[PDB]
């Protein structure tokens, strides 16, 4: 808490969901390289702490 | 990936081949009619080069 409070580094969760929409991908395919990231790594503002 | 790049060259090379009037009216209409136009203005033109 005592670094939260004077540190000027802030989170930006939405910087990977920006990102990864321009993934080249086809829409066939089963795997999804660019969306399995997002739910293997998905940002929850708590994770500073 | 295939198919991507195919109509990346072919936008880029067909919106090279647009058929658009503008660059030919601005050196060849455009500036006789500024010449038209400059000696009946309120505020004379004021260029440095």
């Amino acid at each position: 808490v005592l670094l939260q409070r004077i540190s000027p580094l802030q989170i930006d969760p939405t910087i990977i969901s920006n990102t990864m929409s321009t993934v080249s991908e086809s829409t066939t395919q089963t795997l999804s390289p660019a969306s399995s990231i997002l739910g293997k790594l998905r940002p929850s503002n708590s994770d500073f702490s | 990936t295939q198919s991507l790049v195919s109509s990346m060259r072919g936008t880029l090379g067909k919106l090279k081949l647009i058929k658009s009037m503008t660059p030919m009216y601005l050196q060849q209409l455009a500036p006789v009619e500024l010449a038209v136009i400059a000696p009946m203005l309120p505020f004379p033109p004021f260029q440095v080069p």
